[PDB]
Formats: C-alpha cells, structure tokens, sequence
C-alpha cells in the first residue's frame, strides 16, 4: 500500500513521533512487533494530516516545510527507547554523544509527540529532559507527569487525572457524599488515581470508608470490605478490564445497587455498558472529556488509503512493515476516536510554538540559524494555541486546559446511553432534577458520616455517635 | 582522584553524594552515606586486584560518577553505555556491541534505579543495585538485566508483621509519606497485615517537607491533626513509611504536642539513620525499633575508611564524614556489606566467565549480556554469608529488628532481633527496653459481637 512509506517526508524542521503502531530475552536485541494496531495508525495519520495542513498555511510557519518522522513503539518501553535515541542523534550521523548537559546537542528532530501510554511518557519523558527536548504527548494523563523538577520538557494536550479526580471529589461535596468508598485498579494508573483522590477528599472534608485496589483479570475482600461500610457511593477510578472483573463479580453476587463515580475508562466503553444485569447495580456517575472532534478526519483516512493503492504515487514517493497489508476496513471502526483531536493539537501547539519562537510573521518570516529543541521551551509554557478555531493554552506545568462533562447511564429497554446533567470547568456545575436514580423512587442515595456528636473510617474522620 | 582507576575491565558506580540552568548535584547537602558506600567499592575493587586467586591478571578498574536521588540519573548512564570516545552508536542487535563498563553497581534509590534500567535493558548491562527495596524491581522481564544484593520491602514488610505477632499487637496505626516509596510501603504493609488478623486503626499521610526551609501554616495545621488522631486513637503501636528527611518536622509536633507511650517501627529509610538518631530528644516518645540490614564487619573496611568528566567531585565529603566517624564506626556496615558482595559478585561472575584458576585468564573481549548471563549462576561464600542470586534477582542477607538506644559508648542501634528471608521467620529476639514503667511489653489492642469494620474489635 505504500502506506509505511508515508511515515517519513523530509522539511526544514522535523517533527518526531511515538505512536502504538503495532502490538507484540538473552541477547540485547530490540524486540520487533509483527501485529498492527489501528489506533496507532489512525493517531499517526492524524499527526500526518495535521502536519500537511499545516504546511499548507500561509499566514502559519511561512516559507517553511514542516516535517515528521513516525516511529513505532509497542507499549513495552524497551521499543520505544530506540527511536529516542534516534531522535536525539546528531543529524546525518547515527551515534549519540555522552555530553555533560543539553546546550551541547543538536537533534535531529525539533520535538517529539509523545507516546500514547503514560508509563511510556515517564521513560520517554525522563529521558528527554536531559537535553530539553520539547515533548508533548497525546493521552498520557497521570498526573505525576505534571512535576517539572523531573520533567522540565513534557507537555500533554489531554487533562491530567487531577483534574476528573477534582470533579468527582467536587460532586461528592456537592451532593452530600461525605462518606464513601475508594477503590483502584492495582495498576499504577488506580494507585495514583487512589493517592491523588485521597488528598482531595482530605481536603474536601470526605472521608473514604475503605482504599482498596481492585487486580486485574481478592475482589472478594474488596467488595467484602466495601460492603462492610454503609457507603452507598463507590468511587471507581480502574481500567476498563479492572473495572469489568469488579462489575462481572458483583452482578454474578447480586451486590446491592450503589452510586458508581467513573473514571474515563470505563465510563463509555462497550465492554462495560453492555454487561447484562448492570441495570440493578445502580446508578452510574461519571466526567467525560469535553473536547472536539476532527470533521474531515475520516474524509482524510479514506481518501489517502484510496490514494495509496496508486502505484504512480507510490513510484513518485522499515517502520511499519504490517503497516503496508491493511484496507480500508481494517481501521474504519476506530475512524470517529477522541485521540485524534489530542495528536492533532499536539501537532498544531508545536507549530504555534515554532512560529513564535523563529518570530514570523503573516507575509514572510526572519532567516537565521536553525533553533535548538531547548529554545522552544520558553515560548511553549504560557502558549496560546488555536486548534480548529477553538483556542487553546499550555500552563506553567505543561497542563492543557478544558472542561468536563458530567454524565450518567439512562437504561432505556437495556441500553444504557449518556445524557449531561452537570459540567465542570473548575467549579462544579449540575442539575440534579434532572438525574434518574436507581432507589426505590427518585430520591438521592445517602452516603453520610457524622464529622461531630466511636471515631471511624480509613483516615479516621468520621464518628459514629 | 578516587572516582576512577584505569582497569582491564571497568566497572559502573552511581553513589547518591548529595529548567534553562541545571543545578549540579555538588551544590547539595552532602550525604555522608553514598561516600562511605562509594569507599566499600572501591575497597572492593582493591581487595580483588590485592588477591591473587581471584581474577588473577586481570585488573579490575571502576567509572565511579556522583549520582543524584532524583536530579541526574541518565548522562551517568549515556557515558557508560558509550566509547571512550563519549559516542554511542544506535543499532538494532548490541550483541557484538563493547561498552566502557561492563556492568554497573547502581544507585541505591528506587525510582533511581529505575530510570537506569529501563535505559540498562537495551544493552543487557548488568546493574546490581544495593539498599533499593522496591517491590517492583523483582519484575525480571521489565528489568531484564537488574539483579540485587538486599532483601526487598517484602521481607522489610514480613519483618515488621513477625515483630508485631511475637509481642502481639494487633492494632496498629501506620504514616506513610506522600512520595510513592510510602505509598507503596503503606499498600503492602496493608495487604499483608489484613491475613494475619492485625487491623490498622488508620493510615495517613505525611506532608512533603524537606527539613532546612520554611514551611507553610496548612502543613502545620496537616501535622496537628495528624498528631491528635494518634493521640485521640487506642493503638499504641505506629509504623512511619517515609523518607528519613521529611520525619523532622513531624517528630517535633509528636514532641510539642507531647504525645507519649507509643512503640515506634521504623523502615529502613529511616531505621539505621544516624542524623536522626542525633535528634536525642525522642527518647521520650516511647521505645523505637527500626527493620535494617544484618551488620557485617568487613576486615580492614573502617581503617581504609578512615584511613582516606560530570556530577564526578565532592569535596564537603570528607569533612562531612570526619564528624559521623565514631557512630559509623560502632553501626558496623549495613548497606557497605551490600556494595561489597555486589562487586564480589560482578568479580565472581567475570572470573566464571574468562574461565581462568589461579593462573593468568584468557583476557578475552566480554560482551555485558555475557556477564549479565554468568552473573545469576554466581554461588560464594564471602565474609561467612552465601551470596548467589534468587529467580527473580535478589540475595537473601539477614534483616534485624533495631533498637534506638541513646549511648555514644556502646552502638547507637542495638540489634535486638535477626529476620532470616530464607524461611521467612524472625528469631533470636533479645531483650528490648520498653517504655513502660516496670518494663513490660506494651499493649495495643483495641479490644480485652463485632464493632466497626476491624475483626480485631469487638
Ligand atoms: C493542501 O492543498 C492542496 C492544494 O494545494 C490540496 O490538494 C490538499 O488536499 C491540501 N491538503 C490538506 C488540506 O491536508
Ligand atoms: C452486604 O451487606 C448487606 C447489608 O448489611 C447484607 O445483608 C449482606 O449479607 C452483605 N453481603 C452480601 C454478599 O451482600
Ligand atoms: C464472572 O464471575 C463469575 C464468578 O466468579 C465467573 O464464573 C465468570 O466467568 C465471570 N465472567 C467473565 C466474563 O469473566
Ligand atoms: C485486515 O483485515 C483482515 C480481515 O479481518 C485480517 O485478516 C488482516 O489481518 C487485517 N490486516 C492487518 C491486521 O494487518
Ligand atoms: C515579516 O517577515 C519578512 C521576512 O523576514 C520581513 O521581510 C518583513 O519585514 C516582516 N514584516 C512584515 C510586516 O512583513
Ligand atoms: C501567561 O499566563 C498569564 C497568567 O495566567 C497570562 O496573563 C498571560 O496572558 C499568558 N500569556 C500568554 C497566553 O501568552
Ligand atoms: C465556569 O462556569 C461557571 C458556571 O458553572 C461560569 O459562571 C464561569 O464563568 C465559568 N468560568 C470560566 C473560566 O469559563
Ligand atoms: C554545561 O556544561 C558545560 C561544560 O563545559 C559548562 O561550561 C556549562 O556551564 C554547563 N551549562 C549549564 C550547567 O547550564
Ligand atoms: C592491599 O590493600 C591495602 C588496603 O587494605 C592497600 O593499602 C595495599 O596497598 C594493597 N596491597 C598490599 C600489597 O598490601
Ligand atoms: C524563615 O526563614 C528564615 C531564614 O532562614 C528564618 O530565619 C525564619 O525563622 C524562617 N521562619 C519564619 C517564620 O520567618
Ligand atoms: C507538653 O506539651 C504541651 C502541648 O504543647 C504543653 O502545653 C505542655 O506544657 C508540655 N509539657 C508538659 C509537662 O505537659
Ligand atoms: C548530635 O547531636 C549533638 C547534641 O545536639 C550535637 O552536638 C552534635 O553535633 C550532633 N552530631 C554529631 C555528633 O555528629
Ligand atoms: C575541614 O575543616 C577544617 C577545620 O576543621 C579545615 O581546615 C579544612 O580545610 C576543611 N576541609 C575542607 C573544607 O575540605
Ligand atoms: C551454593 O553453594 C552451597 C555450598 O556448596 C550449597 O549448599 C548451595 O545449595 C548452593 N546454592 C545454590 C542456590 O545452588
Ligand atoms: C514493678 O516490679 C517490681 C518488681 O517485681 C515490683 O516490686 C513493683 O511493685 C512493680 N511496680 C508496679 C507499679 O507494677
């Protein structure tokens, strides 16, 4: 298909790229994926068309070409390394130097979109800020990235896990639930997002009744111990796959109906609304990303996939081997994702960030030496950058900024969808008369503890009189 | 200087001593214990090249770079890994690839250790980490090439939950600190103290505050509430999960406060920490028992001790360690020992490897996955301790139960109990002096139909 031949196109200044473009030792040798990922490949193709968009702007990096260089990296870290190290080699030349800071290296590529993972981003990201290398990654959330002593160069255009943790501990105070349970996937995404909803809980005047880890695909004790409370709210921030072994295992025990506050993992995916009997498991209460969507994305995929099959194109024109023996059905399923809007604006923060730095202007743009990575890391902290017309800023800890969506689960002839009821932009705003809930009538579930008259709880908080 | 000796065989080490601009670690406070453990390796080294047994011929040099605990831990790595011409190629297989060291003794912090490896794993260069006690270091196919001369935070873990049984308390209150090294510490403790019927009153969360700065009225108003719900709960028995430098400010609210008559378990952060135990005045806080490593004298450590490119130089080092000299001296060596056997196991390994006894070696090229390959069959016998390597890269050294008792005449920590992970169990437990007024052991128990969520209360 010619298709891997695209992951490459030369310019004045290149960008770099850490896409999950394919899927899975003695000997020191870099493990190679065989099996395609569609996501990658359509995050990939959205930076692509980000980047040629951008070069098809005038009044945006004038006169100049802006290139990429798409690199597969499996969600093992091993993988990935190599194409850092590639990125920070020297141009023209394929070893790296062992120098005692960053002012004396030139990479070969300007910045990196980094990778999807977020334990991905903290080895990548760790690396990079050794020699400042811009970096600013698509859905790497946790929010441990956000600690510029140790990550002095990694940016990220998705919302940090502090930001939904804030929104759900602000619910909590809103609604009344100052006595609830905790729970996380035993992953460090859960451990993090546990920790995290600990302090704010703290600070909020919540008291979590039990902290427990769910594991991945025992619950036994966790639903033990959270039963042994009389929380009637249930904070879930797992994966999708934690979460789906914790909701399987209660349904199959016929646990009693409970609030259930979703992380965005599995708030929405299929895997977990379509579980039969989850109607009877109570109501569940979760914050969904506000963000655009790229509208002639999809148009783009399926013109460029016809266009690759042309053998005049491809003649006139590895990375991704399997990348080449795909169709157009093959990655149409995953065409409408979130993620491709974060790699786009990923993309277009970069060129905004380039744009400032060379100084440009609409009609033609100053000529002087090529810029390091490090010099784009003044003008990329306080940004403002305008992605399909909706304006966009990088904070002082590299934090993108955007609001959230509170949403709960309708059940309607077995099919649970969506429907907003709050929103929340730093201030928690909702409309509780318009929330179904699962009790005996439409009334609020319960979740109280007495803070003053047997002291009780994990943090020891609570009383009971 | 003494952060390099020229060698036929080089040898890593990353010692803990301490955007636009990039603060050197010599501008830091001086840790004293990073340079005696940097001592132990040079030692090491000497006292293989001494012996003619082993490694005979064969001249063991060390690449010895001043390693930060968070700050520098990857141009360290970018220089070993690289020629002597500070060039480091990129290629697919590192197979046939020579770096300047050929295995590394590495940084004694997890998150340090870490960062080193997941850059380590390309090559396959062996890296022995010494008093690093994560968990999350036993995973060999994250870590390929990370092995360890120190028990993990589960023996530390088992340690403390065989302490609590023998004396038996069975409600216990436990600090952690905000860092993941308490977290961690904090959820292991937990899930393991949940099977062996001991509750925990409550857990909390220590602020961030490193000592030497001002500090802000919400972590003091943190800190008083954390103190009265210890003094407000039943259980006389804390476990404190945090680093040994953010405890300074809490112990002296446990103090103003006047909070008396608990049992203090400290972890090894903060167990052995002889700046702390310079503090004098906890001694009437209770009794403060501390899980660390066996001590192991070295013969001819202490006298070589006191008888001496990048992030390479200190020089406060020394001057810092004149005054530290006498309670070191009397401490023994704890994480020495582990520094020692590391490079005794790297020297074991090599001589394994080039296939030579008692006469000159075939001073072959080594490739550091070859190392890294001979280095888990390693089986010796140094200083009366079996040193080799479980499956999933640890060595099995004796932990202890020690106790805080203020006498500069004697040992500053006096070993009152010896943890074996071999068989798990914790034995030879010794008189401790208790608090109490006619010193009996201490009780806590919430409990002489269930109450509450605990099993323990009734
Ligand atoms: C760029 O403009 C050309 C015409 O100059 C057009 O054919 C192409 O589709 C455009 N590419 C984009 C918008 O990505
Ligand atoms: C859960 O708690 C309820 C209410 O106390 C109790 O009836 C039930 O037996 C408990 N266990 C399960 C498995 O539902
Ligand atoms: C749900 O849990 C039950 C009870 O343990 C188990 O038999 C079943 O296989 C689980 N379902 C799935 C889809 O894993
Ligand atoms: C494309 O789809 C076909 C049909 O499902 C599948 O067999 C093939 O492996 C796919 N190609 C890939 C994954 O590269
Ligand atoms: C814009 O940049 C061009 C090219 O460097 C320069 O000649 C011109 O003076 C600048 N300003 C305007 C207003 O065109
Ligand atoms: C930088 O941030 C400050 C403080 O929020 C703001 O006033 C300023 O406009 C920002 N600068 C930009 C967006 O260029
Ligand atoms: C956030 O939303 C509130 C209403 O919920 C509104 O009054 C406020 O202006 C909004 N703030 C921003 C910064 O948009
Ligand atoms: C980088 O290292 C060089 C070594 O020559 C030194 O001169 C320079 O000051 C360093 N830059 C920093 C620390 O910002
Ligand atoms: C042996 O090691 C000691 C240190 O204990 C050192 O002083 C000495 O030079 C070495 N060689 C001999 C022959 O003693
Ligand atoms: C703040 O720091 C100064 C300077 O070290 C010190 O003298 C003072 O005691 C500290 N605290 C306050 C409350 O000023
Ligand atoms: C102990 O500390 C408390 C609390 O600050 C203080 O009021 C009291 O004077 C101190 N001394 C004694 C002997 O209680
Ligand atoms: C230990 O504490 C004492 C008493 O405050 C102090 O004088 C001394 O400097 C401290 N440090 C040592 C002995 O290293
Ligand atoms: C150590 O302190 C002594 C005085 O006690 C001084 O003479 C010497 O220069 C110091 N050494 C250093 C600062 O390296
Ligand atoms: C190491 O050697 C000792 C002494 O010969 C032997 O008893 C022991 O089994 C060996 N250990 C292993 C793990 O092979
Ligand atoms: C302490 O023990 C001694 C020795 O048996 C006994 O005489 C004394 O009464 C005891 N005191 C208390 C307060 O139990």
């Amino acid at each position: 298909l010619c298709l891997s031949q695209q992951l490459r196109m030369k310019g004045d200044y290149v960008l770099g790229g850490l896409f999950p473009l394919g899927e899975a030792r003695t000997r020191p040798s870099s493990p190679v994926c065989t099996r395609f990922s569609s996501n990658g490949l359509l995050w990939a193709l959205a930076m692509k068309m980000a980047v040629e968009e951008i070069n098809n702007k005038s009044d945006l990096l004038p006169g100049l070409r802006l290139g990429y260089d798409l690199f597969d990296t499996c969600s093992e870290p091993v993988v990935a390394m190599k194409p850092s190290l590639m990125f920070l080699a020297k141009a023209g030349s394929r070893d790296i130097a062992a120098y005692c800071n960053y002012t004396q290296y030139q990479p070969r590529v300007l910045a990196v979109i980094g990778p999807h993972s977020s334990e991905l981003a903290m080895v990548t990201g760790k690396f990079f800020s050794f020699f400042l290398m811009p970096q600013v990654s698509y859905g790497a959330s946790m929010e441990l990235l956000s600690a510029r002593e140790t990550f002095p160069s990694f940016f990220r255009t998705v919302p940090s896990d502090r930001v939904q943790l804030t929104a759900a501990a602000e619910l909590l105070q809103e609604f009344g639930w100052n006595w609830v349970a905790a729970l996380g996937s035993d992953d460090e995404y859960g451990r993090q997002g546990l920790s995290i909803f600990s302090a704010l809980a703290a600070a909020r005047g919540i008291c979590i009744a039990h902290e427990g880890l769910v594991p991945l695909p025992k619950v036994q004790d966790v639903l033990h111990q959270v039963n042994q409370s009389s929380v009637q709210v249930v904070l879930l921030f797992a994966s999708v796959h934690a979460a789906h072994a914790l909701f399987n295992y209660s349904i199959s025990s016929r646990l009693s109906p409970k609030v259930w506050v979703a992380s965005e993992a599995w708030l929405t995916s299929d895997l977990v609304m379509g579980l039969p009997g989850m109607a009877q498991m109570g109501t569940v209460l979760g914050f969904l990303q506000r963000g655009a969507q790229l509208h002639e994305f999809p148009q783009y995929v399926k013109t460029h996939l016809a266009l690759a099959t042309d053998p005049a194109f491809c003649s006139a024109l590895q990375r991704c081997p399997q990348c080449d023996c795909i169709t157009l059905q093959n990655v149409s399923a995953g065409l409408n994702h979130h993620q491709t809007f974060s790699v786009y604006a990923a993309v277009y923060s970069v060129a905004q960030a380039l744009h400032n730095t060379l100084q440009c202007n609409a009609s033609g743009c100053p000529a002087q030496d090529p810029v390091k990575p490090w010099q784009l890391l003044e003008n990329m902290y306080n940004l403002t950058f305008h992605v399909g017309g909706l304006p966009l800023r990088f904070d002082s800890s590299g934090n993108v900024d955007m609001e959230y969506d509170l949403k709960l689960w309708v059940w309607q002839g077995s099919v649970p969808r969506l429907h907003d009821v709050g929103r929340f932009n730093g201030s928690l705003r909702t409309e509780r008369l318009k929330i179904r809930w699962h009790t005996s009538d439409n009334q609020k579930p319960v979740s109280r503890c007495s803070r003053q008259c047997r002291v009780k709880g994990f943090h020891s908080c609570c009383y009971d009189c | 200087s003494d952060f390099y000796l020229p060698g036929d065989y080089l040898l890593g080490g990353l010692f803990s001593l301490h955007f636009l601009q990039v603060p050197m670690c010599k501008e830091y406070e001086v840790k004293v214990i990073g340079y005696n453990l940097m001592q132990a390796m040079r030692f090491a080294v000497e006292e293989i090249n001494n012996d003619s047994s082993l490694l005979p011929g064969v001249l063991l040099g060390y690449e010895i770079v001043d390693v930060c605990y968070i700050s520098n831990n990857v141009q360290p790595v970018l220089y070993f890994l690289a020629h002597e011409d500070n060039l480091l190629p990129i290629q697919e297989d590192y197979s046939n690839y020579i770096s300047r060291v050929v295995a590394v003794i590495g940084p004694d912090n997890s998150e340090s250790v870490m960062t080193v490896a997941n850059f380590l794993s390309l090559f396959l260069l062996p890296q022995i980490t010494y008093s690093a006690i994560s968990d999350e270091l036993r995973d060999k196919v994250r870590f390929p090439a990370l092995l360890r001369t120190t028990p993990s935070a589960d023996h530390h873990i088992e340690a403390m939950v065989q302490l609590m049984l023998h004396f038996r308390w069975n409600w216990i209150i436990v600090l952690v600190s905000s860092d993941t090294y308490g977290r961690d510490n904090g959820q292991l403790l937990g899930e393991r103290v949940a099977r062996r019927d001991i509750c925990i009153a409550f857990q909390e969360t220590l602020p961030t505050l490193q000592p030497n700065q001002n500090m802000t009225s919400e972590e003091r108003q943190r800190l008083v509430t954390i103190v009265d719900k210890l003094q407000q709960s039943t259980a006389r028995v804390v476990v404190v999960f945090s680093p040994d430098l953010t405890l300074y400010h809490f112990f002296n609210e446990v103090l103003r406060q006047n909070f008396t008559g608990a049992v203090w378990i400290a972890s090894e952060s903060w167990a052995i920490d002889p700046v702390l135990h310079n503090l004098t005045e906890l001694r009437h806080l209770g009794t403060f028992l501390g899980i660390t490593i066996q001590s192991v004298p070295i013969p001819g450590f202490s006298e070589f001790r006191e008888w001496g490119t990048c992030n390479q130089e200190c020089d406060n080092c020394l001057n810092a360690t004149l005054s530290f000299n006498t309670i070191l001296r009397l401490s023994g060596e704890r994480v020495v020992y582990s520094v020692y056997s590391a490079v005794y196991a790297v020297a074991h390994a090599l001589h394994s490897l080039l296939g030579c006894d008692k006469s000159t070696c075939t001073k072959r090229v080594v490739y550091p996955w070859q190392l890294l390959e001979e280095i888990w069959k390693v089986n010796f016998t140094l200083l009366d301790h079996q040193i080799f390597f479980d499956p999933q890269g640890d060595v099995a050294l004796h932990l202890e139960i020690v106790q805080w008792q203020w006498d500069r005449s004697q040992n500053p920590f006096q070993s009152v109990a010896s943890y074996y992970p071999l068989q798990r169990q914790l034995k030879n437990i010794q008189d401790i002096s208790w608090h109490t007024i006619n010193n009996t052991i201490p009780m806590s128990m919430c409990s002489k139909k269930p109450v509450g969520i605990h099993v323990c209360c009734f």
